């Protein structure tokens, strides 16, 4: 979608905040948003890809000056009710329960092996989205390539700053779940992966870098030939 | 910035408590998460992965470059040499700093970020003021923020990760550290260094 | 600027809050911040062009979600701080004062006849932005145009939906104060001014409806031709 | 929407009550402003201008066809002939919906309106739900909004007024209104009508 989280190249947000040092989870609420990105995936929440579009659905001012896991406790809310998993009211007065009572207990529950097996699994050997096709690779290194104008309301890594634009493949990866399809609930639909680059002033016109570009990666139906 | 509609830092963090542990409970009683599964996430991310994973990768190229060769050409693979690898940078892509070029990384979409290399990201490379202007005006953007001056005449690029491609900066090893020992170079490597916003420790 | 208050094409921003009806002016505060409009263009805080661009440089979460009128009183004060006519620590020491007693009495003063007759004058009269220029128009209704790519950090009237569009002129309106001077202290440096048409397609891609054409006002060197 | 971030409206009004009263001190004590100044501004958009204006001149075209030729060739010199016109609608024009093309107004940069024809816009017209989506699915917005079904094959056009000119729909007179007096057709006119949004009032 066009939504404010597709920030570049944006203007007037104001200087970046950047204190000398900072803890990795900044209260322990921030634990628990990190780790419930594993158990709602693995409970068939939602993916990746769906995970992030949950994110691009908040509201814009609050997606703006929330702290960071706030974004996840969003999504996991927003894929929640969108399964049926989570029932809105319920929650609703959970929350109402534990603001009046912050130091109540958790529910009562049995440790299970198994989602810690889970979890050391997929740190170190990862959730690799890369997939084999059918097809082989439309464009290669040193094509001319224009970037697609569509402007789908779902999910897409779509940047409006790279929109229209021409580019050169910079390099093939491979191809890779598919974000248009599998944010949305569609599927995998694998598609070949492309690095492309952008001059600066192909981007921003004369106020662009004379001595700069930019580095964007495309799935294969974002880019169309302009010169081989 | 000033927002004359937003509530204290206070009373934002106890909502957000309130909600998240409302939420919690509902996902305990499903059976689909655990303290002791919060536990482990927090511990890894904490003390077992982090950017002294990178450092580790970034000496041995300093110091090998048939290393640093398989690294530039295929990233997830070199570095799993030195166990190093998983979630997060399942697709590592490691771009060198030259005397010609300077690298620097960015997710104007959202927040990824190479994790078993540089482990979560510092918030500010997750909030909107980097992530909007670093692809627009990048030059500037490292003088103002980090102090980093890049002469006028060196090209900067800007990698934007749209996909789960993920781009590590190798940067280029500081004069006067010839015959260094690879512990003795890696305090010289940074968080700051692999993105490209900082180059590597001077001295 | 690239500032979030150029919304058009933006997604998420959520459903349209449309009273069934709704007051002039929702409270006395309304009716200060709107007057105060007149007042400050008079002393010489700013103009037109001006007073949009302060509002354009406001924290955008706050410009999202605030009254109206408030985006009024932060450009009074840019500018009054700007041109040094608002001493903000003696502003800050004020509005505790009013925080603390909001019924306490406004400074005396005296009635000014001249600023009733300057509102009347300008409410009826109007303040007309066209101007006489040496040059004749560029171009004429049928010309096929391009918009620029520039992305200016300043005042400019360039949504970013349509940069880097082809349309067709539709209309040439004669020559305005110009926005990328005027706006940023610059002069009037007026230019031609002209409608141009640009199909949904052209704006959206396959997303645009095939039967719907955006109208939008370029000024002269907003726009370079294509086709004559 | 609900951001967890905001104060309540209670808060928020009585924040911006504080600071506009203390900025009116100031610009009191310069001598630029003044309370009968205040009025005045407030009466006229309270009580003299509005979208009765507009109104009259939509009943004279609909009555008048060599008026309306000049109302869509030069309308602000049209309007003076009713004595209606002056500040933000010193450059009006007027464009006609028909059988074939509906019309429909917008600012997506900020708020401008034609303030002499239809008085100050409803708060709906100047915020970023109405400005950001018009331009984008107008179709869909006019449907869901404000219950306005455009058939597909009919075009609509969208006017972002970026420019200091003005641009009012003129809207399509009803269908059983023949031989109407014009003051009894004003009130089928809307200011909904006069930006696009809304047809005429039936019946």
């Amino acid at each position: 979608m066009n939504g404010v989280y597709d920030v570049g190249g944006t203007d007037g947000l104001g200087p970046i905040n950047r204190p000398a040092d900072e803890p990795v989870f900044r209260a322990e609420w921030e634990k628990v948003a990190f780790a419930m990105f594993p158990a709602t995936f693995r409970a068939g929440f939602m993916g990746l890809d769906e995970f992030r579009f949950g994110i691009e659905q908040m509201n814009p001012a609050e997606y703006l000056e929330s702290p960071y896991y706030w974004h996840w406790i969003r999504t996991y809310i927003h894929h929640g009710v969108r399964t049926g998993k989570i029932d809105l009211e319920e929650l609703e007065r959970r929350t109402q329960y534990y603001r009046e009572n912050p130091d109540a207990p958790l529910p009562e529950h049995e440790q299970k092996p198994e989602l810690i097996e889970f979890v050391n699994q997929a740190v170190y050997g990862g959730l690799p989205a890369s997939r084999e096709v059918d097809r082989p690779p439309k464009f290669k290194e040193g094509d001319v390539v224009r970037f697609s104008t569509a402007s789908p309301k779902g999910h897409a890594r779509r940047a409006r700053y790279v929109r229209g634009k021409t580019g050169t493949v910079v390099k093939h990866h491979g191809a890779y779940i598919y974000p248009d399809t599998a944010g949305n609930g569609l599927g995998e639909c694998p598609e070949h992966l492309y690095t492309v680059r952008f001059t600066a002033q192909e981007l921003w016109g004369p106020e662009g870098d004379p001595n700069s570009s930019v580095y964007y990666d495309c799935w294969e139906p974002y880019i169309e030939l302009v010169d081989t | 910035t000033e927002n004359i509609l937003r509530k204290s830092d206070e009373e934002i963090q106890k909502e957000i408590t309130a909600r998240v542990k409302a939420l919690e409970s509902m996902l305990i009683e499903q059976g689909i998460l655990t303290t002791s599964m919060i536990d482990r996430m927090a511990e890894i991310y904490e003390n077992e992965v982090g950017p002294h994973l990178g450092a580790k990768v970034v000496v041995k190229a300093w110091t090998d470059p048939e290393f640093k060769k398989r690294l530039l050409a295929d990233g997830t693979e070199a570095c799993k040499e030195l166990g190093i690898g998983g979630l997060q940078g399942e697709d590592m892509m490691w771009v060198e700093n030259t005397d010609e070029v300077h690298h620097v990384v960015v997710c104007t979409l959202c927040a990824c970020y190479p994790w078993p290399v540089l482990g979560l990201p510092p918030n500010w490379f997750k909030e909107p003021q980097y992530r909007s202007r670093v692809v627009r005006e990048p030059r500037q953007l490292l003088k103002e923020e980090f102090g980093f001056e890049v002469p006028p005449s060196k090209e900067i690029k800007v990698w934007d990760s749209s996909s789960e491609m993920r781009f590590v900066v190798l940067p280029q090893r500081p004069a006067g550290t010839d015959g260094w020992s690879e512990e003795e170079l890696a305090t010289l490597v940074t968080r700051e260094s692999m993105i490209g916003v900082e180059p590597a420790k001077a001295v």
